[PDB]
């Protein structure tokens, strides 16, 4: 990008990254917000979205959120990074 | 799993 001598309304999205044990819904909330106010087009800014997304989540976040796949949304990678989403399925543990 | 639909999560519900 470029042609920008003043823009700075917050584009600092690369500064919204996933603790090692930050809550992904935490993350999200911030990361959202300051997308909406990236200064670039939605497409341009939604293709380094689902690189970044997955990107600056922790180690831990990524690996559940990459055994969901993009076959999974946004919906169910919150409430997977709260646990496994629903208990009393698959009685392996619970 | 972009932008949109962090849109559409936040908007809707799916």
């Amino acid at each position: 990008s470029g042609l920008v001598p003043r823009g700075s309304h917050m584009t600092s999205i690369l500064d919204i990254r996933q603790g090692p044990k930050e809550p992904f819904r935490d993350y999200v909330d911030r990361f959202y917000k300051t997308l909406r106010a990236e200064q670039a087009s939605q497409e341009v800014k939604n293709a380094a979205t689902e690189t970044l997304l997955v990107q600056n989540a922790n180690p831990d976040c990524k690996t559940i959120l990459k055994a969901l796949g993009p076959a999974a949304t946004l919906e169910e990678m919150m409430t997977a990074c709260q646990g496994v989403g629903g208990p009393g399925h698959k009685a392996r543990v619970l | 799993i972009t932008f949109l639909d962090l849109l559409l999560y936040y908007g809707k519900k799916k």
